[PDB]
């Protein structure tokens, strides 16, 4: 039905320039204009702009007109946002949604959201450890046990525990920065029967490095 | 004609639409004397056609252009002036005074009716040959209004459908009857639909059909015919899910005959259609929310069946560029076999959404239909809000 993909997420230090491209489907690019969203962490939404897809001209909002530029390829669909020097101050998820009508009044259909982190921290992959409990039956015929994704940077990675099959139970929670890295956590639930008897597992890719971890939580108590 | 008309031919076969008129009004009228003006529709006398539209008395230039998103005001003059020309201050000719009117000819001289007044005293009256003839006071004291297209006339009769009361309530509507300005008869609406306002009427076959805007609780229009012969009119709605109003819900799969299409409600746009069974067409802004777009897609039956979804379409306006009023009007002295079904759209710019000026105004685009197949274009009122800063 009406789908607009958008770019992976982007690392660039201050002062780069980053185009985030929407490729838009289901819809006929030419009869409706597109939206640019800023969607701050502290701040809620912001319309960035629009662009009429059929002639080409696009309208700014104040905040801004000159380090933000809206074009598109409209031979395949695609809206692009280019945002040169980057300043710090432009970490956000810069969303693309349709115009419904002429300058984009009512934005119907979303894109998925592009997360752009403006800094100078170096890539650092994770470091993961199978978190075994000393024992501890975790309330009525269960254990939990976890996995600790460790001092990565950027955001984000793929925590899954039994290459997806191991789905309820699971908590993972937000990572959080310790100033220049990340660190994750999840746990997972399962009964006795099932541990430590079948393989649990931790699966964590994080992209930017090019890193893909299996950790056994095998019983070390 | 030394003669009055009488509808005897049926509409032509719309098979596409080819452009009849383009003003181009607000882009000649960065740089020249271009009247503001608002509520546009098109009638023919049967020695030429001209453009009509309700002035705001001031050129868009003009200093007073500002402030011009009030309806009303007594600087509103029906003024008209050449197909395909601007409103140009030094070729309009004003037809009464007022900010509500209909006007249209009936084979011998015309009628232009002007409606004029504070909102609780409102009072029309009934030009007939470029004289006052008859006036009407307003019935029920809150705002007087009519049509803002043509009216149609039949052996000298020619209705007229004023509303006044309440655009968000009950509002007391009432079919007119004129012959030569003087009043034949009136009689109130009738039928299953529960609000009338800004009617589109075309004749045919000598029966009159005006397709109008339920403000109230209508997303789907009502239509009244009215026979100008017997002095009778019906009103229902459209049966089909094709959703013709502005703002709208999306158009369900079955739609509603004989009350309004529940969704957006309290407001509206003027519109019309031409409803001919197989050969019915239905004009509606592209935008479910906004008067951006203009379509015409042929629903067959449209006015009798709650299933019809269209079969052929053509595109007027782009859903980038804006739009407005539309209305029918037909060339009723055209040598033919058949009337040539024709409509026009009012193309507004300004305020509310180009806030950047302080006026609003509009141009105007029409179309005729063909039985060609003809390809289609997309016509932009076309001018540069930022040329006037
Ligand atoms: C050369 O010129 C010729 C002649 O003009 C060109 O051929 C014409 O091309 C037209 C466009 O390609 C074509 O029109 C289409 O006709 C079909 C019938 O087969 C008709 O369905 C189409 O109308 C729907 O689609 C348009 C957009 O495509 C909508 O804007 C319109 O509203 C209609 O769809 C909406 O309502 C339907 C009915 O309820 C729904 O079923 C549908 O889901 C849709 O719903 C949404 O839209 C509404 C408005 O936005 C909204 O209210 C609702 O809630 C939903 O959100 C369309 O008109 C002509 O048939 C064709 N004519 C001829 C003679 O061939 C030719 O292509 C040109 N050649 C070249 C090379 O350029
Ligand atoms: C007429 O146009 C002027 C601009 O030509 C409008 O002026 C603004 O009006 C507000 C009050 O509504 C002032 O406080 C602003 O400082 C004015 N500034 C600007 C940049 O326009 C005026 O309001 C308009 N309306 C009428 C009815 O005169
Ligand atoms: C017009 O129609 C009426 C009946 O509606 C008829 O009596 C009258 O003579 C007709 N006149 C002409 C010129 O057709
Ligand atoms: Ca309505």
């Amino acid at each position: 039905q009406i789908q607009l993909v958008q770019s992976g997420p982007e690392l660039k230090k201050p002062g780069e320039t980053v185009k985030i491209s929407c490729k838009a489907s289901g819809y006929t690019f030419t009869n409706y204009g597109m939206n640019w969203v800023k969607q701050a962490p502290g701040k809620g939404l912001e319309w960035m702009g629009w662009i009429n897809t059929n002639t080409g001209e696009p309208t700014y909002g104040e905040e801004f007109k000159g380090r933000f530029a809206f074009s598109l390829e409209t031979s395949a669909s695609t809206a692009n946002l280019q945002i040169n020097n980057l300043k710090n101050e432009d970490k956000a998820t810069f969303f693309c949604a349709r115009g419904e009508d002429n300058f984009g009044s009512l934005s119907d259909y979303w894109g998925q959201g592009t997360t752009l982190t403006v800094s100078s921290a170096k890539t650092t992959a994770p470091s993961v450890y199978p978190l075994a409990p000393v024992c501890g039956d975790t309330t009525g015929s269960s254990v939990t046990l976890g996995c600790l994704v460790k001092g990565y940077f950027p955001e984000p990675v793929t925590l899954t525990w039994n290459s997806g099959s191991l789905s309820s139970g699971v908590h993972t929670f937000p990572a959080v920065l310790q100033s220049d890295l990340y660190t994750l956590s999840s746990s997972v639930t399962v009964t006795s029967s099932t541990w430590p008897s079948q393989s649990i597992t931790c699966n964590v890719a994080h992209p930017a490095s090019s890193t893909k971890v299996d950790k056994k939580i095998e019983p070390r108590g | 004609i030394r003669e009055f008309n009488n509808l005897t031919k049926g509409l032509c076969t719309i098979n596409s639409w080819h452009i009849y008129g383009k003003d181009n009004a607000v882009r000649i009228g960065e740089d020249s004397d271009v009247l503001v003006t608002r509520e546009p529709y098109v009638s023919c006398d049967p020695d030429e056609c001209r453009f009509y539209a309700l002035s705001q008395g001031t050129t868009i230039r003009g200093k007073h252009s500002n402030g011009t998103i009030h309806d009303r005001s007594q600087y509103r003059d029906l003024i008209s002036w050449p197909l395909s020309s601007p409103p140009t201050v030094y070729n309009s000719r004003v037809e009464c005074i007022g900010w509500s009117s209909t006007s249209c000819h009936d084979g011998r001289a015309r009628m232009s009716i002007c409606i004029s007044g504070p909102n609780n005293n409102a009072s029309a009256v009934i030009w007939y040959n470029r004289r006052p003839v008859t006036e009407i006071n307003t019935w029920a004291r809150n705002i007087l209004r009519t049509q803002e297209s043509e009216c149609v006339c039949q052996n000298g009769v020619c209705p007229v459908v004023f509303t006044d009361g309440s655009a968000t309530g009950p509002a007391e509507t009432r079919i007119y009857y004129f012959k030569e300005g003087k009043i034949l008869k009136w009689e109130p609406l009738t039928g299953t639909a529960k609000h009338i306002e800004e009617c589109s009427c075309y004749g045919e076959q000598a029966g009159v059909t005006c397709t109008c805007r339920d403000n109230w609780q209508g997303s789907n229009r009502p239509v009244i015919q009215i026979d100008p012969v017997a002095m009778t009119h019906t009103s229902q709605y459209i049966c089909s899910p094709v959703l013709t109003d502005n703002p709208r819900p999306n158009d369900p799969t079955v739609g509603k005959c004989n009350d309004p299409y529940p969704g957006n409600n309290n407001n509206g746009v003027k519109g019309f259609s031409y409803l001919d069974g197989g050969n019915t067409w239905l004009g509606r802004t592209i935008s479910i929310a906004s008067r951006s777009g203009y379509e015409m897609l042929k629903v067959p039956n449209a006015l009798t069946d709650d299933r019809s979804k269209p079969t052929q379409g053509q595109t007027i306006v782009l859903n980038t560029d804006w739009s407005g009023y539309s209305g029918s009007f037909m060339d009723y002295w055209a040598e033919g076999e058949c009337y040539r079904a024709c409509f026009y759209v009012e193309l507004i710019r300004g305020r509310p959404k180009e806030d950047k000026v302080w006026w609003t105004s509009n141009s105007i685009v029409s179309m005729c239909s063909s039985t060609e197949f003809l390809g289609q274009w997309n016509w932009p009122d076309g001018a540069k809000i930022e040329y006037f800063l």
